């Protein structure tokens, strides 16, 4: 099966279905940053 | 309808791109719906060019969607997002902290209370430090403890504060087994630098695709009800190009192309936080008269007695084996006009 490894910079969206709203949007460059 | 959904998503991406310029090669995290909702609330009390600038900055064309339809749409959006759904915590609401000497219009207040999930608090801004603490504690409470210290500084002549808050907590449709999580796995933060993160791992059927035009992998992870996360993983060296392409059109394309199939998936467990001073950004984007001595908020107070002075946002995210918790809040500050 294909491997997807989220181990470098990625964008993230959190969506609500019924309204098609983007609740949150971001880019994770360094997941350990203060 | 879904005319509004396309517009709000494109606003989110345009604002995102502004942040990629303001804070280049840094974590970004915000709630576009929180920012949009707060500004549209402010626009309810605005008139003429003050009002039109706000909704045009939010992405709306007043020929396509008349002011009253926009107002209606956003009222319906907030209602729908708050409608109780089993296994999903999602609340979005507003609070208006109004100076005790302001003369707000009954119409502005009764409307936001009844139609826009707004609590109204008469506030003594003669004690600015106490007011700042009250507002911060209210936001902290409404975000289940997650957004702390929203307001770092409050102008001494503040006479009104508008806040929007959002809190989201959901479980993955397919949670991760913590016994399969690697304690310390490499995550590339630049070409020659890795950090160590816990890396969750499961093999499951997920909706996914490789976008052949934009050279990125897209992975959808459902929450158990009414919500989903999308992870967008550009090919090495392609983040900027993917950021340029993000739009409502791109989301519509992916919605068609996503197919469910087996994936051996590795996802980090992590938390991040971000804050934004938005005053100058919103000015640059087209909200001008709201800040001026000729601001027209004649729908808000009897004497049109205020103008916008500052704006800020804070948002936080945690992702782990069970699901996701995220929260955000938007702050708009007003002073005597
Ligand atoms: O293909 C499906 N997609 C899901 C997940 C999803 C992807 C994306 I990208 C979203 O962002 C988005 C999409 C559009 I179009 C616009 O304009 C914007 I702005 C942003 C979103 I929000 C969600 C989806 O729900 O659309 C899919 C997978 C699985 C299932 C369906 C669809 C669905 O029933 C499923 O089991 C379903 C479920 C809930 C809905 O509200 C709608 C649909 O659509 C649908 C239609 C048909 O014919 C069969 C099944 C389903
Ligand atoms: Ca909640
Ligand atoms: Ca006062
Ligand atoms: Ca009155
Ligand atoms: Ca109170
Ligand atoms: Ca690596
Ligand atoms: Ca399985
Ligand atoms: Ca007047």
């Amino acid at each position: 099966h294909p491997i997807i490894q989220i181990d470098r910079s990625f964008m993230l969206l959190i969506l609500e279905r019924s309204t098609r709203s983007i609740l949150f949007l971001g880019k994770v460059v360094n997941p350990t940053e203060a | 309808l879904y005319k509004m959904s396309s517009i709000n998503a494109d606003f989110a991406f345009n604002l995102y791109r502004r942040f990629t310029v303001e804070t280049p090669d840094k974590n970004i995290f915000f709630s576009p719906v929180s920012i949009s909702a707060a500004l549209v609330m402010l626009s309810f009390g605005a008139c003429c060019s003050t009002q039109t600038e706000i909704v045009e900055t939010l992405g709306f064309n007043l020929t396509d969607t008349p002011m009253v339809e926009i107002q209606h749409g956003f009222q319906h959006l907030i209602c729908s997002l708050n409608f109780p759904k089993k296994e999903l915590e999602l609340q979005i609401g507003n609070a208006l902290f109004i100076g005790k000497h302001l003369k707000p219009l009954a119409k502005f207040l009764n409307d936001v209370k009844t139609l826009y999930e707004t609590e109204v608090f008469s506030t003594d801004f003669s004690n600015i430090s106490a007011a700042k603490q009250e507002i911060n504690s209210h936001v902290e409470m409404q975000t289940k403890g997650k957004v702390v210290g929203l307001i770092q500084d409050l102008k001494p002549n503040t006479i009104m504060v508008l806040v929007n808050y959002i809190h989201f907590k959901a479980q993955w449709a397919n949670p991760f087994d913590p016994s399969k999580t690697e304690d310390s796995s490499s995550f590339l933060i630049d070409k020659t630098t890795t950090v160590q993160v816990p890396m969750m791992h499961q093999m499951d059927q997920y909706y996914h695709l490789v976008d052949m035009e934009l050279n990125c992998t897209v992975l959808q992870m459902d929450y158990s009800k009414n919500a989903l996360a999308l992870f967008v993983l550009p090919k090495e060296g392609q983040m900027e190009s993917v950021e340029a392409a993000m739009s409502s059109k791109t989301l519509k394309k992916w919605n068609r192309l996503l197919q469910k199939g087996w994936v051996d998936l590795f996802v980090p467990k992590f938390s991040i936080s971000a804050t934004y001073d938005l005053g100058a950004t919103l000015l640059k984007m087209g909200i001008q008269h709201a800040y001026s001595e000729n601001a027209d908020f004649s729908g808000l107070t009897e004497d049109n007695g205020l103008k916008l002075s500052n704006a800020a946002h804070k948002a936080v995210l945690h992702i782990g084996e069970k699901g996701t918790e995220a929260a955000g809040a938007m702050f708009l500050e007003a002073i005597p006009r």
